[PDB]
């Protein structure tokens, strides 16, 4: 499919930034996770970034470490995550869906097989947190064979060879983190940039778009609202709706 | 792009978030530079000799082999300053940290031997040291904790996941992402992302080099086999490296069998796990059918790890090295036998290697064989553990 291209074309028509929340699949349980995700979309999420619970999430701070433990405490498995993703896609035909994976869950049952399952349930992209561009070839090839965008992080300690590699190898969007990074990435015809460095306020979304980013990725801020409101499901959904409404409003201008 | 090959056949690599790649590239160039620098080599040799006490003895064990055609030598890494082989490569890595202009050290430990070695090296060389350790591990290793703090190190317990060595490993990489301009990550085994498996081997290879010189002096020939326990792989690759091209010399690595391979409570991923990607490397893992990393088990904290260094996976694949397992009960018997018949108290980790040598002898007592066991550490740290088992069974 072309869900990221269509979304950016529609947003560029509207002179509008993307707002993309991150949540852990099955946090705090399968049914509540599905309700949380439907609430983010209803409230104006342009796209989703969805974590699969992993035993040793070495790229995650404590907010998301705790999100995975909550999901394991509910028995959430990779197979249950693929069932959830098929249900989300069945409800929501156009929203780009990206996964945040750890390499072992992609490699476990065979890399080709992993990306074939992603394509069957209608996932758009995969970011493998512990596969740098230097190790990426078999992952990026299997992704593209199954119409999945491989997503790369352009860190702040990036150099020009890394910018050319991320620009050539990535698809869908470039995960960002002087921010002239954005102009070089455009010069190198990179996938549109989403800024993802601790985006937790409306002003940061506006600022990302003003810098020339196509939008912003939150994540942690969303999981924090889940953590805070465990004891009140309907207050959780109210605070999630208000947060996403505010972050999405910030992207129109 | 790298200066050296990050792979041993299909095993190894650099499976880290993009943000850590510059730290690994910087470390590789500093290592390649240091290995060509006679002043670096001279400073390293000085510390090994005059501070750590190298060369270590090679002890012939006559009582334990009486009435068989086995001749057994022990390579006495137990006599190194700190009481384990871990000291050798901590001294080299601390000098690399200084070469790179770093002022701070991060280290993981399970048992506490690498943490003690990192804290002693940091005290000597004027580095500020922090040690991530399983909260489970902290609560079981209060001796080695107190030693680290006496030597001015910060010991950080880990609440994350199973709260153990893999999470301790997990915690250390977590920290280095942000601090690598100022801090060096002092990885304690021949595993993790390139260039650590290579660096740790080269900073442990004096074990095998000395063993080869000493066995030529004493016996006028190479050993039939050298035998070492395998937790992550550093003492074994240190003993193996200088013999890899001596194709007559057997290389035997001993993984922990725990309660028995058939129980699933073991630490033997090389022979009983399957390949995965974790801790920065493609290597054999103990993992669930779903690809979650499993918890290992051994009576010996220093072997209790669900992966293995990629060079051991490679040496196994091509048949250059053979890997076996030894259970808790076999290790304990070898521990008691060495104490009673040679007056040496071995680390329970090292007792795995000894137990396999004793099996080689006892199974085939009229086979002529010249064996060396790497005695990776002393067993003072294990006497409470052994006491507690002996009380329980009698
Ligand atoms: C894991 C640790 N110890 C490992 C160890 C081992 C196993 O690690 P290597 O496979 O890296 O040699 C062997 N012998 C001794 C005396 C040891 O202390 C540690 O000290 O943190
Ligand atoms: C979203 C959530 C967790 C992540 N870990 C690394 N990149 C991420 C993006
Ligand atoms: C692969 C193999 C050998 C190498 N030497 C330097 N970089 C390498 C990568
Ligand atoms: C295996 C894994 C990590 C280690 N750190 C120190 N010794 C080790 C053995
Ligand atoms: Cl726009
Ligand atoms: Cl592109
Ligand atoms: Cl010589
Ligand atoms: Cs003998
Ligand atoms: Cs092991």
């Amino acid at each position: 499919m072309e869900r990221y291209e269509n979304l950016f074309a529609q947003l560029n028509d509207r002179r509008e930034g993307a707002f993309v929340p991150f949540v852990t699949l099955g946090d705090p349980g399968i049914e509540q996770s599905l309700k949380i995700i439907d609430t983010l979309i209803d409230a104006g999420a342009d796209a989703l970034e969805l974590g699969v619970p992993f035993s040793d999430p070495l790229a995650d701070g404590p907010t998301i470490q705790n999100a995975n433990l909550r999901a394991f405490a509910a028995g959430v498995t990779p197979a249950q995550c693929f069932e959830m993703l098929a249900l989300i896609r069945e409800k929501h035909p156009t929203i780009p869906i990206g996964l945040l994976m750890y390499a072992n869950l992609v490699f476990n049952n065979g890399i080709d097989a992993f990306y074939a399952r992603c394509e069957q349930v209608g996932v758009d992209s995969v970011l493998v947190a512990d596969v740098p561009v230097e190790e990426s070839a078999p992952f990026r090839q299997a992704a593209l064979r199954h119409n999945i965008a491989p997503i790369f992080i352009c860190p702040p300690n990036a150099d020009d060879d890394l910018l050319r590699q991320v620009a050539s190898y990535g698809r869908g969007y470039t995960y960002l983190l002087l921010h002239h990074l954005i102009e070089k990435l455009k010069e190198y015809h990179a996938a549109p940039a989403l800024q993802g460095f601790g985006i937790s306020s409306p002003e940061q979304v506006s600022a990302a778009v003003r810098a020339g980013a196509a939008g912003a990725i939150s994540g942690s801020a969303i999981v924090k609202i889940i953590e805070k409101n465990l004891a009140s499901p309907k207050q959780m959904l109210a605070e999630l709706r208000s947060f996403v409404s505010a972050m999405k409003a910030a992207s129109r201008a | 792009t790298t200066l050296l090959n990050p792979y041993f056949g299909e095993f190894g690599g650099m499976y880290v978030p993009q943000i850590l790649m510059p730290a690994l590239n910087q470390l590789e160039e500093a290592f390649v530079s240091a290995q060509k620098d006679p002043e670096f080599q001279a400073q390293f040799a000085d510390l090994l000799k005059n501070y750590a006490g190298r060369p270590t003895a090679l002890t012939k064990c006559q009582n334990i082999t009486a009435g068989t055609r086995t001749t057994l030598y022990l390579k006495r890494e137990d006599l190194l300053h700190g009481g384990a082989h871990k000291t050798n490569q901590v001294l080299g890595q601390a000098l690399l940290a200084k070469r790179m202009g770093k002022s701070e050290i991060i280290a993981e430990t399970g048992a506490g031997a690498h943490g003690v070695a990192s804290a002693l090296a940091s005290a000597l060389l004027g580095l500020k040291c922090r040690i991530y350790m399983g909260a489970k591990d902290v609560e079981r290793q209060s001796p080695n904790v107190f030693r680290m703090r006496l030597m001015g190190a910060e010991v950080i317990p880990v609440h994350s996941g199973s709260a153990t060595l893999k999470d301790a490993c997990n915690e250390a990489l977590r920290d280095w992402s942000g601090s690598y301009e100022t801090a060096h990550y002092m990885l304690g085994t021949a595993a993790g992302p390139h260039p650590y498996p290579t660096i740790v081997r080269e900073f442990q290879r004096m074990i095998g080099e000395e063993t080869k010189a000493q066995i030529l002096d004493k016996e006028g020939r190479l050993p039939d086999a050298v035998i070492a326990c395998v937790g992550g792989g550093s003492n074994a690759i240190g003993m193996f490296a200088d013999f890899i091209n001596d194709t007559s010399v057997g290389l035997i690595g001993v993984e922990p069998g725990g309660h028995g391979i058939e129980t699933g409570e073991h630490g033997a991923p090389l022979k009983h796990g399957r390949v995965g990607i974790y801790f920065g490397m493609k290597a054999p893992m103990m993992q669930t059918a779903d690809g979650q990393i499993e918890e290992s088990y051994s009576i010996s904290a220093g072997l209790d790890f669900p992966s293995v260094g990629p060079q051991h996976a490679y040496l196994n694949s091509i048949g250059r090295a053979d890997y076996v397992s030894i259970t808790d009960d076999e290790a304990l018997e070898a521990f008691k036998t060495l104490c009673r018949h040679e007056g040496i108290i071995p680390a329970l980790e090292s007792s795995h290697a000894l137990a396999h040598a004793l099996k080689m002898m006892r199974e085939q007592p009229e086979k002529e064989q010249l064996l060396v066991v790497n005695l990776s550490g002393r067993g003072d740290k294990d006497i409470f553990t052994v006491h507690d088992i002996l009380k329980a069974r009698g």
